Order: C-alpha cells, then structure tokens, then sequence
C-alpha cells in the first residue's frame, strides 16, 4: 500500500519499484528509449535506478548518466546504484579487492558523471578477498563520499552476517542490503534465509529479475517471439531454459496462474510483480524493460498488491509447487 | 564456526554458533527465542539477569549435558535460571536428583466418592 | 551579567542573544533592512545567526550569505547555524538519512556561499532513520569540514541521549545543544526536561520563538495590527491562536505582566527575552525582528537580566500559573 | 529500554535504567544522587569500590528485593555497601534477620530519678 519504503532499515527512501539496465541500456534499446523509460519511470514515482560496471561493458553506465544530466533531474531526487566486480580483463580488474573497489567505483562514478552513487553493491562474493578487506574499502569510499551506502549481491546470509560482525569489529560500515534475484521460480533464499537478516541486523532485499527475463510474462507460450531477449545474440542459455523440458514444465503452470490474475483482473506480469512486493522483508523490485508499454503496464503490479490475500497466496503456491520449507 | 557473544548484565561471554546449535529447544539454542535480546549496535545478545549462574549454563552447552549449580550460587536463584533459559524438564530432573531431591508419586482415590472419603480420613 | 557564553559545554562561545532568519530574510523583508539587522546585530556583539534549507525555501541562506559576503566579515568572528530536515518535494529530500544530511547540508553551504557553518542541526528528530545512521552522518559532515559541530532540534530529552549514548558506543561526535521551544507560554522541556541533560552530558539550549511570535509582545492586546507576523498571508495559525480562547486568556495575562515590566523599568519584550536567559541551561536565545526597532529595543533585553531576583520570578511565576513541576 | 553501565572499579556492569527506577530512594535509582559518579566521556558511572558486593546489590533490583550476601564476602563489608547504595532502612533489616540477628528492645526507667536509679543497681 505504500509506495515508497526504507531500503531495509536504513534511512534511504526508494519506491517499491525500480528500474534496472542490464541488457537494455547502450545495448539491446536505444538511447532515445532508453531516455523514454527513464522518463516514464521518473515521471510516475520511481526514483530507483540500477545499473553495473559489468553491463554492456560500462556503456549502460554511460546512457544513464547521459540522460540524467540531459533532463536535469535534481540528484538529491534519485537513488542510483552500481555493482562492482568484473570490471576488466586484467586480473586486477575484477573481484572484492581494496584496489578494484576502489578503482571500479571511480570509474563507474566516471561514466556516470556523478560525484557518487547512493548505494554501491558488491556484484557477487569473493572467496579470494578476506571481508575485512573488502568492508574496510566500502567504508572508505564511502567516507570518500563516492556512496552513501554499500549492499551485497548474491551472498548467502552466512556472508552477508560475516560482514556485519566485521563492521561491529573494526568500528566500520555494515552492509545495508542484499541484491537477490526473486520471481516465482526462484524462492529459496528470499523467503528462508533473508528474513532472519532483516529483522536481526536490518539488512533489505532489493530483488532481481521478478519476471525471470521475461519468462514469468508469459510471452513464451508458443515458442520464441522476435525481437523477444530469448532472441537475441548471446542469450542462447535463455533460449535453452524456455525451450527444455523445465521450461516447458514452467509454461505450462504459468497457463494456471492466468486464471489468477484474471480473477485479480490484472496481468501475468503485474501480477508476479505485485506477489514479488508481498512480504515486508522485500524493499523494492528491480524491473527490466525494452520499451515503454512494458514499463506502463508493470508499474500497475502496485494496484494488485491490496489484493494478495492469504487465499490467493495459498493458491499460487499449489500451482507452483515449489513452496520452500522454513 | 560463527560466534555469538551473550552479555549477562555486563560480564561478557563467548561461545560458538554450533555449540548453541546443540540443543534447538531452549532459548539460546532457537534462533526466533533469542532474537528478542538481540542488540544489532553491539552484535551480542543482551540479558539483564543473575550474574554467578551463566557460567554454568554455558558449560552445559559446551559439555554436552553437564549441569552444576556453581558452589556459591543459592538452589533457588539458580533453579529460576535454568528455567529461564528453557534447559528443559530432563536437565531440571538431572538437576534435582543430583541436588538431593527425588520424589513423585502420589495414589488418590479411584474417585469413589466413597473410597477417597474413606481413605482421606484414615 | 556575562554577555557571551559556551554553547552547552562544548568550547563554542555564542552571544546570549542570536538572529534568526525564519519569516524575515527572502520573505517578509526586504533584503536592504536584512542587511541592517545583520548590520545592527553584529554591530553590537551578537555573533549567533540561526538559518535552515525550509525558510522561503531556501531563499533565507541566500540573503544571509549575500550579507555576509557583502560585509566581509571575518568568518571567524561569526558563528552561522543551519537546520536540516525539509529539503524539498521528493521522497528523499527530506529526513536525517545519510542521504539527506549530506545533500541537504552541500546545498545550503552553496546558497550561503560559505565552507562550512559552525552547528548543523536536525530540525527534528526522525522515527524512520537508524540513530546510528543520523549520527555518523553528522560526524561525517564535520569530518569533512562541513560543519564545526551539529546539534538537535525538536528531540526529546530520550532521544538526545540515544544520540550520545550511540556516539560513545561508535567513538562519533556527540550533539552539544538543542534548539528548543521557549517562552512564558511554553516551559516544560526546557525547565523540567534539558537541565539534567545539560549537567550530564553537557547538552545546552539554544531556544527559539522567546516572543513567541511575537505574542508575547503586548502589541496584540487589541486585535491584529497592519503589517504584525499574524497578518502575514500564510500565518492564518498564529491568528487563529492569538483570538482564539486561549489567546484572549494569554493576552490577560500579558496585560498583568506589564506591571513588573514597569517596576524592572523595562518594556515587555525585554521583560520576556531576558526570562529565558534567567538560568544557565540556557547558551543563548534566538531573536526575530522584522525591522530595527525591535531589534534596538529587544537587545536591550540584557540590562534586564541582574533584576530577574527569585523575588520577580516567582512572581512571573504566579501570574503565569504555568511553573511546570519538576 | 535504555541501559546503563556501571563500573565497580573496573568490573563492568549493565542493566536497564528500568531495572534502577524500581527502587527511587536508592542511590542508583534516583538520577539527582548518582549524576555525582557519572563519567560522559565512557557513558557510565564509576564507583571506587568493593567487588564482589556489586553482584549482589545489582541482583537486589533485577531479583526485586532479593539481597542475599555473597558467600565469599565479610558481613562487615557487605553491610557498608548495602549501607552505600542506601538500599534503606527496610532491606537492611531483611538482611540482619536472615543473617541471623534480630534484637530491639529496651526498657528504660519511668525518669524518676529514683526508679532509673535504683533499677540500675538491682
Ligand atoms: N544483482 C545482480 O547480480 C543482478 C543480476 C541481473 C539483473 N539485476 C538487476 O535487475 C534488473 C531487472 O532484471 P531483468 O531485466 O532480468 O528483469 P525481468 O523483469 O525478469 O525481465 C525484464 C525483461 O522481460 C521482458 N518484459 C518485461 N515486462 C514485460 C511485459 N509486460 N511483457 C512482455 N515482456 C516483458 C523484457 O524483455 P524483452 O522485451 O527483450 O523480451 C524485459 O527486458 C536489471 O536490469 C538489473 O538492474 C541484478
Ligand atoms: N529550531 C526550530 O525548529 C525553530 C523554529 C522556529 C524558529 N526558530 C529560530 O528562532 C528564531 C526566532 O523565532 P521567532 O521569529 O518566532 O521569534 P520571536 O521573538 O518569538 O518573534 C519575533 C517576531 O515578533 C515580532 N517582534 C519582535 N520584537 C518585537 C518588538 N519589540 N515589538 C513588536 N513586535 C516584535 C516581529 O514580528 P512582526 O514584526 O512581523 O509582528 C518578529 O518577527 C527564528 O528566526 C529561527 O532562527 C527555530
């Protein structure tokens, strides 16, 4: 019901949407869209945006800063984020180092053409980085002023738990949010393990991929559409999950879950959206797009969510049948 | 091997995660019963409780199923604790006997309303 | 008798008498009489001068910088004070987050045309950011060299304590004053609550609205005169007040007062301003004046002080009926 | 629930200000009589003091009433710290009788200079 919320406990305020630019930005879309969704997003609440060094090698760094600075937007309005990890062919160039934090930071901030990010991101553990290391380099770029805070992605809760302890040890930063993928194919670790996180330590979700690429849409039905990310060069491993028989098991129960949104009177992607939003633990949702009617029709996941009654949550879980043990 | 470091009203104790872990039925060792003394500012847990006694309740733990009341902890002050931390009646019996106490039967009346009457006055 | 004093016990020396800008500066007056009130005050020992990002929107820091940069004084003759909280229309512009704090306090520090400012304050406390969170961030902007100290405003005297306590517990910066309501017609947090704080911990008072705006003056005791604070298009809640019930029942109090201002041989104003300075919890009082007069006529609020005897206040006291119990 | 932390000579204490407030005419429960020992620069209040009494004294409030003399410390000792922390006049009493003394009274002469006198004799 509330638009916007705390991004875990912290003080940092984001809609219960985002927008993300993975395979979109300076790659699949144009920047004019790219500018188009921006804008509609912006112009409807969302003040959200994520991006990585890693995706379409700096370049989706490079569009959002390009149209931030070309509409003008007060910073002070917008929560932008960054994941730092691969940044580089070099093999100082990629993991949780003091130096590639730092270094991958100062050039995603570089191509962004901003003073800082609102909340930097680990992109993925780093078995070869002690932590303290690596929240001794988030807390130094963040008293750098170059973030104001720090989260992780794709660490497990034993990880995420190791850096907060590390934090209280050494009088540092702890991490203030974990970026875990999460759709109705992908419950385990949303719905077990982080839980526990954010009511001990305070530590959000901000989730990932709510619509698997596009898979939970419902788009894929039939077959591969054109122009569809299934599609596309170097997306084949996706073409391979639709097509295989786990893929097909998957349709067939999104056929089933049709009847729900239709008795919800939305649609499939608004409303795997919406039951993304359900549970407090869960900050915001990152969305992707390739055009704006994606964009305006996802954004309604927030007129569904009042209507996630334990009735209806039950029911999506037998259909899905996937339901982790706690 | 995570550790956890419980405050007994300011005397600071250490121990690990799995030695916790070892009895999932009391306070200590249940995550959602121990989470309310939880102090997330100083990453330790918090009870603002009898001092002398701890000790042996996290020995219990640490040996496995020892329970002795330290020599200068009074039978009362150290019976309470042993049910706050939820130890369990088994620990309790083990306890009791080994303090000296052992009693429990008891055969009323087969509910007669005769024979207990009887027998309540002879 | 000591004209200057510490602020709380912290090595900052403020005049007992300070001005404000809230109403006045880019609002009420013109920026040529801001020029003389700043001109007049500092002219005469006061060095305290209190602003905050919400006033006219950020139009009082302009013309308080403008003045200052006009002048040329010396900025170490000067102590300038600003207050965080309300910082526009987005979801993020406002609050005590990290966020905030840091935005907030750059763009004020850029209307002022200043480095820094000597005591950032939180211009009220904040239920959804982590103390933790506010206060790293104060100490943050002061390790920057963005302000010499901070302060809280509107806070509770638990919640000033939260602060200290978790700045002792992090090895921050404490808060050293507390910008509080204070005036004849509201007593109770700084008479009963801030004493204990201010012996303790070393927290002093900087209060605001000593005429209660201007109520306390005596000039409503017949309606609402031309050009007064009360007439002002947007301030319908201080006429409101001042003919409501309890405002006639103030201003009959007022008309009782006038008799001790007589026999101290001071006016009322003078009379209400150096009450707030009668005990040592007090560092200093923020005065408003929309033109000269006041201004000349309030700081003479100083040779009033020595006669405020138990005698006199218990008095006051009477009259008021309000003595708060300890 | 915010906590205070008192430092008995070094030995660190904790306990919430909730668990102090209690018991109001004691030293440690009312604010105006222990502001004297408190240090703002560690958030604490330091007392120059016995240590193995403490234990028992901050028991005393968390147990609510229950002051029980620790084994290893003089009853000489222990008295002037519950005498210290002004436990009062009632606890005082509790502690005697259940340390085993319990006298009182006295009867003195009428005062009639001859009666006291000669009782005094005899
Ligand atoms: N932390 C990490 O490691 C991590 C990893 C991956 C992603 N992320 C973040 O999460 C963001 C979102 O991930 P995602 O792109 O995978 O999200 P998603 O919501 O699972 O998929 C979005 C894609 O599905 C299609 N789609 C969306 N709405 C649709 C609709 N109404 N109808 C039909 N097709 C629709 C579009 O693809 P087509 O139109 O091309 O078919 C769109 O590009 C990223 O951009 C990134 O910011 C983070
Ligand atoms: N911390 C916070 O949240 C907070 C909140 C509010 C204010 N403050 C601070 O406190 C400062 C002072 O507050 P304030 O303006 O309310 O103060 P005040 O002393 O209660 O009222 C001053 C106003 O009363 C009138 N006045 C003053 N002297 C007078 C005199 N001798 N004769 C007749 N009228 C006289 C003037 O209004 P008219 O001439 O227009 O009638 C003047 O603008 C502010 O400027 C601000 O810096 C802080």
């Amino acid at each position: 019901l509330q638009f916007y919320r705390n991004l875990g406990k912290s003080g940092l305020r984001v809609s219960c949407l985002g927008l993300g630019t993975w395979v979109t930005f300076g790659g699949q879309i144009t920047d004019e869209m790219a500018e188009h969704l921006m804008t509609l997003a912006y112009d409807n609440g969302i003040n959200l945006f994520d991006t990585a060094e890693v995706y379409a090698a700096g370049k989706a760094e490079v569009v959002l800063g390009n149209i931030i600075k070309k509409k003008g937007w007060r910073r002070s309005s917008l929560v932008i984020t960054t994941k730092i990890f691969w940044g580089g062919k070099a093999e100082t160039e990629r993991g949780l180092s003091r130096k590639h934090i730092i270094e991958g930071l100062k050039a995603s901030l570089e191509r962004l053409q901003l003073e800082y990010v609102d909340v930097v991101f680990a992109n993925r553990p780093d078995p070869n980085t002690p932590m303290e290391e690596t929240v001794r380099a988030m807390t130094h770029v963040i008293n750098q002023g170059m973030a104001m805070y720090w989260g992780t992605s794709r660490w497990s809760s034993m990880e995420i738990m190791e850096a907060y302890s590390v934090a209280r040890q050494f009088n540092l930063i702890p991490p203030i949010c974990e970026q875990a993928e999460y759709h109705m194919f992908q419950r385990e670790k949303v719905e077990v393990q982080l839980p526990e996180l954010f009511h001990k330590i305070g530590v959000g979700a901000m989730t990932w991929s709510p619509l698997a690429c596009g898979i939970v849409s419902g788009k894929y039905d039939s077959g591969i559409p054109p122009y569809s990310r299934a599609s596309l060069k170097g997306y084949q491993w996706l073409k391979d999950k639709i097509l295989s028989e786990e893929g097909r098991r998957q349709q067939a129960k999104l056929k089933e879950l049709q009847a729900i949104a239709e008795r919800l009177g939305c649609t499939l992607p608004q409303l795997a959206i919406a039951w993304c939003l359900r549970n407090e633990g869960v900050s915001s949702v990152l969305l992707g797009a390739s055009n704006a009617e994606q964009l305006m029709e996802n954004i309604g996941a927030i007129q569904v969510l009042p209507k996630l009654s334990s009735s209806i949550v039950h029911e999506i879980d037998s259909i899905l049948g996937n339901k982790p043990y706690s | 091997s995570e550790r956890v470091v419980i405050n007994i009203s300011g005397l600071r104790f250490e121990t690990q995660l799995k030695t916790l872990a070892q009895f999932p039925e009391t306070l200590l060792g249940d995550p959602k019963k121990r989470m309310r003394y939880f102090d997330p500012l100083r990453n330790e847990y918090f009870f603002d409780r009898n001092r002398p006694s701890f000790d042996a309740i996290l020995y219990y733990y640490q040996s496995g199923g020892r329970l002795r009341r330290p020599v200068n902890v009074p039978l009362d002050i150290f019976s309470e604790e042993i049910r706050f931390y939820e130890l369990g009646e088994e620990a309790m019996e083990m306890f009791r006997e080994d303090e000296g106490y052992i009693k429990e039967e008891e055969r009323p009346l087969p509910e007669n309303e005769f024979q207990r009457q009887v027998w309540l006055l002879f």
